[PDB]
């Protein structure tokens, strides 16, 4: 059930020389095993989570699940 | 990711002023309710599990979500369910020990309508379960602790609704 | 895409230790997720896949 | 099901089903029939076998039906009973599917979390499906009990 | 991925009632053509690739797209038209075996369409190219498993268009 | 082999065998006199499967024994028809083992790579093992041959 | 990995023959064996816990080895203890099911003494507690069956000796 | 102990000590006495803690001393009377220490797997740790209560 | 604040807080009263601590304020003077949290990008800071003064 | 990343045709001016610096946006502002010395636009500040130069607008 | 080109271009005139080299324009031809970018894909491509011949 996501992370930790809009900003399919893992990472780390979708699976399935 | 006394010189920072008396008169009440704020935090760590078993008994329990086909029936929905519930209590916590809503809206309530509503969890559901915590809650770390526990819940419920 | 081709191979060499044209049937990894599309995007996705 | 299994191996796989998948999904098909025979019977003594085989569990269990335990009190046991009827249920779905697939995802993921939070035990609610396997088996004859068996085997083990 | 048995068993499973006589007979079906699936994915497996030459030759050379700027053209594009091509003819025959179109769904199509048009792709030469896959699969397997086959392909063609 | 392979999965997810493996296994073992059958025919055929397989061969693509093809003069030939006798070996291999396993770790993993290097070309020996197929089938019974026949349809797959 | 089967025609394919009647005939010996085998897997398959509850409490407990300061002593080192046995009995069901030790010596053997020396884990209480195991897990699947698990429990033993 | 746990940070901090974890350190320092007192009592009087606790835990669990149930049998129950003294030993432990960590150590990490293996129900033996925590409070002043109750509260809540 | 740093371990451990954790709050939530009073003295006098130290910054090096200096001429000077006050009440709010975090977030992180992108020397910086730091020991207590004098010294550090 | 001699023979690529003398002459073209360009880029590169100190300066300092509130108040805050100058400026000496945007266009302006706006970063005075720098710029690289620059400059500006 | 691989270096490193890279973009574009001559060499020859150097290929490789082989027929033989014009109007857009990212980004990524699934030999691929290197050798002088050598080299290395 992988769950399209876009995300920020904005990183007050360092200032980078080398690129950072793609990790910055960006769009990942997470499965549905990794997004909670992945929601408290990004949740931590403080970055605004601009969207979600399930781009896979249906919103509700007893069984069946990919 | 604030606390009561960050949020304070924050707020101070963001006009660009020096550390008023009005600003520290906030910091003595932080301090003041610190401790009361302290053994509440205890109290609910013990106690966390039995508080979301009791809410959930007395929320969800033998009811048509929990009755096939209503998004916590299955092991693995219900499972999901009360992991959530016990989140919100820690995050809860969390929030009262810092004294600021700040931690709810970075690490709680940020992308969780997106998702709730993506997989159509029953978010009115959810509030109401919430609302059941909420009054175990304030029985257990008493009514003085429940007021501040109370108004973190209520902001998670509004960030639900 | 020719960095893409770099960097596809290059994970495979750090996971795998080695180039897999020896030790594969057929190539049984789709990097087309990976490129030019967000589905592993994430190369902390595509090595995980691997 | 097998037939997805295979499906989702191929597809990780990137290749088309192998003779052996394709073989094994052929004795699925051809063994179809009986397992839909298996739940049809299992279905029409569903009440039976919940009923007596809960009433074993109880005998064996003082503690269950005594002050103190889970299902204590006649609303209480009827609940108990309740989710016996739900994994045999599951049981007979996962017989049709030839697979444990519908039975892990309906009902063993996180079994043990779920009853953590009700404070039943979970080595108790092992044992009331061993005695449902028991009474099923006795309603089936020996090579369907056999093929049933198996089923309610993964989900005791799942319990312990 | 749901299988025709997993769909059905799913639907008594939210009802929350033990399989219905319907439910049956629809596994009973699905049975009765399982054989039938099963040489069909074997027939294909073997010439998957020549399926893929034959379609591509028939649809998909010596015209616009091929030549320059069609697409096509450059030899990465005509690499990737290919495996697109075996793609689609290997998820189709997932599809047949299983007796469902959710792989496609789940798999296949989402985010396709609008990714093929992002990059350019000519939708309705892929569509066309997939019916002319569907045509040379057809007369390998036989007519009874390529009227089956039909629907799937057809169903990606749907997503496509 | 089909046991392998279930206990490769088994340890990968680290759980005992299910019982769809199990069962899975069961089958495989019970039908295993007749595959130790095919495999027999097969070696007792084995000369004359490869050698008209390999004429069919030649007359499907001429271009191998013309001059500049790889097997050009009867040494090089004969080195093909030994490459086709190897496969049938694998062939019987496999269906005695019931899985393809056997088949790729000898005779499939980088057979694109040993081919290339040697200058052969992956679909005229594809072509090779389709008309050993045809012989094999012909010799085979119509269930014995469907699943000899659905061996050799793997390795020319992966031939492809 | 091997099993009966994978080493017989790997014995053979060494050679270059293709199987003669002799390894036909150690393939059929397999073969007939095989069904026991299933059969005991599923068995111990159902007792998993059981049985390591069993041997733990034959040799393992009620001894110095759980008594502070004996090495089984603390929660944690209990639960690595009886994780090790539950590794030691899915290893062997493992064996018996493909009737070949190669997993043995491939998965659970190697660097395993050297490990168990460097953690301070007694090899020798170990090998007692795996012998119970081999007790109880032979009664549960019956006699013949009962001797196939032995082996390989022993052999277990041994390259922990 | 504070000290560890302070040096454990500043460890993966790469610092040497912050001023104010120094400052703590101190506080610790100063209040140790006072924490040798609490200790000194509980350890005092254990036997009292232990006979006292574990009645009051069998009369709110009669489930777990009835038959069928896990310490049935006067060896048994004096088995998890002797549990019970571990609990509490480790945390006279951890009041002395000033932190968790060798409470964590020595017991209550893999606390759920040995019990399972047991089969003992975990949520009774918070129940019997509870009943400790009770009677360790009455044998303490209100200020030497909350301090040794703060660890007593981490022990049961990690069972649960 | 201390308060934020436990809660960010535990929910990075996915506990509840420690009773170590909770006692470090409770200390310095006791400890708040002493913070909040160095604070109110130091900017009671904040006008009277950046004057004083401004000029004996410029005397201490008078290229600063030379013709060529990047603090020449009279608005020069009086911006220095006002990032002086700007890092004063920045280690004011650093003295009430307890920790650093906010002198960090506020100014410091790319300190040495800024300032080299205005063209003013770092090393100056840091000597204007100490004279800041020696004018505030001076109007604090020696106990208080040790506290503030901690975060000075990491602004300075942080300077170079 | 795309050049001058890319372009052309890309446009000749999708032509399908062999290098006409019309392209030959455009990469003479380039060619012609391609010396221009390297001094250029060596002249800005010694004085980048100097270029986003002066260009800061000019607009950014000494306003509201700089004071407290402004966004480009804090250390951080003001590092990055000068860092994303630093990008502006080396891309367009990147593109200056290729003769061609593509660079800009896609490593830079895409995805720019959401950023800023998410993170609240003013984009009008951005475009200020760049303008500055593409004054600053052509005042030491030369009119010639600046004209070559001032394209790219503008090309950026009108992407962040 | 070398103006682009040098400015992707830089920017991967964040690097203006450095004092070398600028002199080699500089003389790349000055000596940009004979790289234009003999572009317009192989352009005006483009007849001939594709002709003759095909012919070459078909005698070096018989088996490619037999019966039953890629070429057979006029049809299937203009299209080979076809192929070789591509690849040499390829080299050609090389000398004139000075390097070989364009040749690699039109028609040597994913070439084994394409032509294995034409059925085209891809070492025969290689053999033309040969072939019209060795044509290229009389109509360049030596010291041409070498630098458009380089690009034919890089074509056939990685057609192999
Ligand atoms: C319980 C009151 C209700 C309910 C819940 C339910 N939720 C999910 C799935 C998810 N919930 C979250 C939310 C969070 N993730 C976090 O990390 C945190 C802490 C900050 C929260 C609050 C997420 C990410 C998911 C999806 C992935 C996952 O399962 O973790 C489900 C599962 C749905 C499904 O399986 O398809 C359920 C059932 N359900 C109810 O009926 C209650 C009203
Ligand atoms: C019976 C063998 C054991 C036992 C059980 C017991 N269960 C409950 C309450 C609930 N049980 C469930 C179970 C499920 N929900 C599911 O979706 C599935 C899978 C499809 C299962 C198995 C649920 C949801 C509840 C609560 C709400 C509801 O009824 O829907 C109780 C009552 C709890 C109480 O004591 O208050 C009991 C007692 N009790 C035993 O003694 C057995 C060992
Ligand atoms: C000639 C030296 C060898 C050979 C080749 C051969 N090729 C084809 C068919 C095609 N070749 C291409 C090639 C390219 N497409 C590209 O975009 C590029 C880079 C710019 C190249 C080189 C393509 C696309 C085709 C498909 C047909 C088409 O153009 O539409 C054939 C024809 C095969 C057929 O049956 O149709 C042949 C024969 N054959 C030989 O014998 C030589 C060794
Ligand atoms: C062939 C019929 C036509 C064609 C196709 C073409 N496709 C791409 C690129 C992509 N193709 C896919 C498709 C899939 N990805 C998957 O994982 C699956 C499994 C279900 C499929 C079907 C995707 C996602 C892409 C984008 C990612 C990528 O770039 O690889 C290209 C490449 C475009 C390019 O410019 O490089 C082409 C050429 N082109 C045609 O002319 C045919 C009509
Ligand atoms: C207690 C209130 C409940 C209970 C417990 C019970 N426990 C056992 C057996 C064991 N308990 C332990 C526990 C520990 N080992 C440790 O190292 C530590 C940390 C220092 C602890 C807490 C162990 C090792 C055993 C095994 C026997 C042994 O020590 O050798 C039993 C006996 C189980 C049996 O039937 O054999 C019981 C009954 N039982 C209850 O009813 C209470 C709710
Ligand atoms: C139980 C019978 C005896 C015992 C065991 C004990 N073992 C460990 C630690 C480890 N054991 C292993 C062994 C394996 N790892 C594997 O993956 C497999 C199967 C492939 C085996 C057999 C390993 C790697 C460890 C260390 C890592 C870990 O903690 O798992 C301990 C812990 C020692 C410690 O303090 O760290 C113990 C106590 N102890 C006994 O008293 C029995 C005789
Ligand atoms: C000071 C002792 C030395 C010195 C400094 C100097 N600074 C400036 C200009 C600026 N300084 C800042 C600093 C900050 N901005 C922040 O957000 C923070 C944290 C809250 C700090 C510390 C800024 C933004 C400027 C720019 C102007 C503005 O504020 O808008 C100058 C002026 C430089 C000029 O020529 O324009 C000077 C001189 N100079 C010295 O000699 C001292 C050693
Ligand atoms: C200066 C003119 C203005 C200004 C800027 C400012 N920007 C950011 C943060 C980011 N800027 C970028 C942009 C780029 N990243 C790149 O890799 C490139 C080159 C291709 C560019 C142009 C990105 C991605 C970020 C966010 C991530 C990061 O920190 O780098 C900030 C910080 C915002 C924050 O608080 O987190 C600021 C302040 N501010 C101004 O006032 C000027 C008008």
């Amino acid at each position: 059930r992988m769950f399209k996501i876009t995300a920020c992370v904005p990183s007050q930790t360092r200032i980078r020389t080398q690129r950072e809009l793609q990790n910055t900003y960006f769009t990942k399919l997470v499965p549905y095993e990794n997004w909670f893992r992945e929601q408290q990472r990004i949740q931590k780390m403080g970055g605004k989570i601009v969207k979600v979708e399930l781009f896979t699976g249906k919103p509700g399935v007893n069984t069946g699940l990919a | 990711m604030q606390d009561a006394i960050t949020a304070v010189i924050n707020a101070s920072d963001v006009q660009g002023k020096y550390l008023d008396t009005a600003a520290m008169e906030k910091l003595k009440a932080y301090f003041a309710t610190g401790e009361l704020r302290v053994r509440a935090a205890s109290v609910i760590s013990a106690n966390a599990a039995n508080i979301v078993k009791e809410a959930v008994a007395k929320s969800l329990l033998y009811s048509d979500i929990t009755r096939p086909g209503g998004n916590m029936y299955t092991t693995r929905r219900y499972a999901a369910c009360i992991r959530d519930l016990d989140y919100y209590l820690r995050y809860a916590t969390y929030a009262m020990l810092a004294g600021d809503p700040s931690i709810l809206d970075e690490r709680v309530l940020n992308g969780l309508k997106e998702t709730y509503n993506s997989l159509g969890v029953p978010i009115a559901a959810t509030v109401q379960a919430i609302q059941a915590m909420k009054e175990v809650t304030a029985s257990l770390v008493g009514a003085d602790a429940g007021k501040e526990m109370g108004i973190y819940f209520d902001y998670i419920c509004s960030g639900l609704s | 895409k020719q960095n893409l081709q770099l960097v596809i191979q290059a994970a495979y060499r750090q996971v795998f230790e080695r180039d897999v044209a020896p030790y594969i049937v057929r190539d049984e990894f789709t990097a087309l997720e990976s490129k030019l599309s967000n589905g592993e995007i994430t190369l902390k996705e595509f090595i995980e896949a691997l | 099901s097998v037939v997805t299994k295979s499906i989702v191996n191929a597809d990780a796989e990137a290749r088309y089903l192998s003779p052996g998948e394709l073989d094994r999904i052929k004795n699925f098909v051809s063994t179809g029939e009986r397992r839909l025979r298996i739940a049809q019977t299992l279905t029409e003594n569903r009440e039976r076998i919940v009923k007596q085989a809960g009433d074993q569990l109880f005998q064996k269990r003082p503690d269950v039906v005594s002050p103190g335990g889970n299902a204590y009190g006649e609303e209480m046991t009827a609940t108990c009973l309740r989710d016996l009827d739900y994994y045999l249920r599951l049981v007979t779905y996962g017989i049709v599917a030839g697979d444990v697939t519908p039975i892990e995802e309906i009902g063993l993921v996180g079994v043990r979390e779920m009853y953590n939070s009700l404070g039943t035990p979970i080595p108790a609610v092992a044992e009331g499906i061993r005695a449902m396997k028991n009474v099923a088996c006795s309603l089936l004859s020996a090579e369907d009990a056999a093929e049933a068996g198996s089923y309610f085997d993964f989900v005791i083990g799942a319990m312990q």
